[PDB]
């Protein structure tokens, strides 16, 4: 996250971790829906231009940190996985099209104040919400800067990052890239000279993009992290997969072709 | 350019490109080589310099020494010490059985 | 609408538990407390109409 | 400096200037160490009794300097502070007793023909040139007489000034002060009478009393100015901090941090 | 008087006292009321008097235009200026990016 | 006096770069040539008095 906030403790407690087994590595962010499946950008598991094709043995996830490296025994609760389900039609050739990916857990976690599901969108906040102007959350722990240093300062968190942005009208993100959009992905961040900054980072990929219900006072999570040219760029903005435009294929795996 | 190349999806697979430079990953790379070092290129995978490593496990000191065998054949002093070796020494190591690996 | 007041889309025999009072924070919503940022995300409901 | 006399273009190329934000003026000098590290007398960052205590931000670092006013474009470098390391041991409330700090550059500066490290001391060299009697040199843009604006010759030097003193013995060194001296500072000098003049003054704190060893034919650090009794009064000497004895702290410091 | 009162260290921190006469710093100023002006006492921080506002950027002079924006949101007429205002207008500006500032 | 080189005492890694060639200023002891003072401190080495 770039000009970004160290969250505060159970801020997010609905974020996830997608840790490589060896190298230890953070991969990227991810979010808990239930007590036994994670919602990420199938973009983190499979992407044959970088030769990148994890499966269940590949890694592992790690929920309820704050700490981005530090075994925080009195909260984290690091799981396995079952079962890994990419959307068919994922393009990761052309625009990242249908980037999401489901997670089911090997054995259902243990909720507690640090680890709670975000809610799903439905019609009704889906279509009220989704208004450009209005302000979303992103959270990770991914990098800080564009420009991995040889100068300044550090790139790499020490604690959860979090950062609200603005979505912004498809015309300007259609403009904005060089790139071809889809109904099935969303952007957001700042206009130039707009006073305020902020965008996702490499790490961040997977991570939640969530907005505060007015209505009944909980959390959806309308977006998660996908792409970006460069971090924090002017004229430049996030691109973040459109999850209701997919919620159909994620009640198909899993209330049919799941378990 | 108008930053074609940059268009980058937002995951870490850090590589150490010829720059002497760790790269977040394979795309960043090439988006450098582009802008700015058109002759950049990847030698290896991991960060060109590895990672100044902190005590992960550090919370685990001062635990009660009460020994479970893992599934890797090796005997931890306590669970805190086999949760933390999981996501370290022994991925995914989990318990197998409690006490000493009667080995 | 169930029992909560949410509406449960997902099938519990598949989905697991959690759904019925997703998206409310134990250490913020459940205990009355705003956390320090989303004074904006309201903020931005009265500015972008 | 009072007594000395217009240093020659690039005569120390470790003299580092420490400036003060607000208001922007002559802090202190110092000196360079490598191409990130600076050194100075603790009692320039901070000192209580005046209510001084400065962090990263409140000032930068000037070097490559002759001119002590005028921004020099053709040689100057401009640097700001990392991280600032005080020795916990330092004692200002009594004698200045370890007064030494280290000042990390945010970023490494590129060394050039005004820009230019000096050496620490190690055994030998200590041994072999800490003798009573032999010479060493001092530099800095502090005031060249004590009281302000007196006479013709104002206070503040245009250029970096130079002044050759000998190092006194010990027990001359106690003799000449009410204060307790200890053995992490140095004393040098002119005794009365000699008809030989110079000292170090307001402004000098923090920089550099150098010394030639005639084995290698190198510049080595030997002291840093810290404080003194007027500017050059008879009977008075001017006291350094001892900056070989002090070794083990800075390489403890520089060295164990990155692993 | 003795030595404690004028064993003063060497460094600046200028204040103007009562007699309307600058001191190097407050140890400067303690040592001299002890020694002969027992009313003398702290006014105010700085010199009595402002310094002399010397042309410290004149070798920037003459630099042709070629704006730069520096991190204070200020946009300057060349770096020269700019790292020249680091020491003066602007203590510790950086180049944030060239050409005009966008705010 | 020494055989292979200077003392390096510091870890280039955290000291940086520097070290070797320390001592030696580029317009002086680089070019053969003296300060106007250097001399005096010399001559204070075989002083004694």
């Amino acid at each position: 996250i770039v000009e970004g906030q160290d969250a505060e403790v159970g801020l997010s407690p609905w974020q996830v971790m997608l840790f490589r087994k060896s190298p230890q590595e953070l991969l990227c962010g991810a979010s808990l829906i239930s007590d036994r499946w994670v919602l990420t950008a199938a973009h983190c598991l499979l992407y044959p231009p970088w030769d990148k094709n994890f499966t269940v043995d590949d890694l592992l996830v790690r929920i309820g940190k704050h700490s981005r490296t530090r075994y925080e025994r009195k909260v984290e609760k690091i799981s396995m996985l079952d079962k890994i389900y990419i959307h068919p039609r994922y393009n990761w050739k052309e625009n990242l099209d249908r980037d999401i990916a489901l997670l089911k857990l090997k054995r259902p976690i243990e909720l507690s104040d640090y680890i709670h599901p975000v809610c799903l969108p439905d019609k009704q906040t889906a279509a009220k919400l989704l208004h450009a102007g209005f302000k979303g959350r992103v959270t990770g722990w991914g990098n800080r800067r564009e420009t991995w240093t040889t100068s300044v300062a550090e790139v790499q968190p020490s604690v959860l990052q979090v950062v609200n942005l603005p979505l912004v009208e498809r015309p300007v993100c259609k403009a904005s890239t060089r790139i071809r959009i889809t109904d099935n992905m969303f952007c957001a961040g700042y206009k130039p000279g707009e006073g305020k900054r902020g965008d996702a980072c490499e790490g961040d990929s997977g991570g939640p993009f969530v907005m505060k219900s007015p209505y009944n006072n909980r959390w959806y999570q309308m977006g998660i992290v996908s792409w970006g040219e460069g971090c924090d760029r002017d004229g430049k903005y996030g691109f973040y997969t459109h999850v209701f435009r997919l919620k159909k294929w994620i009640q198909k795996v899993i209330d049919r072709l799941g378990s | 350019e108008g930053g074609e190349p940059c268009a980058c999806p937002h995951a870490l697979h850090r590589v150490c490109g010829s720059d002497g430079e760790t790269y977040s990953n394979p795309c960043t790379l090439n988006c450098a080589k582009f802008n700015g070092k058109p002759e950049l290129v990847k030698v290896h995978d991991g960060p060109c310099e590895p990672d100044e490593d902190e005590d992960v496990c550090q919370e685990c000191d001062g635990d009660e020494y009460k020994p479970v065998c893992g599934s890797d054949d090796i005997t931890y002093d306590n669970n805190c010490r086999l949760e933390c070796a999981s996501i370290s020494s022994s991925p995914g190591v989990e318990l197998k059985h409690e006490g000493p690996c009667r080995t | 609408t169930s029992e909560d007041h949410f509406q449960p889309f997902f099938n519990e025999k598949t989905f697991g538990a959690g759904e019925a009072d997703c998206g409310l924070r134990p250490l913020f919503e459940k205990k009355q407390v705003q956390d320090q940022t989303e004074k904006e995300l309201f903020e931005s409901y009265i500015e972008g109409r």
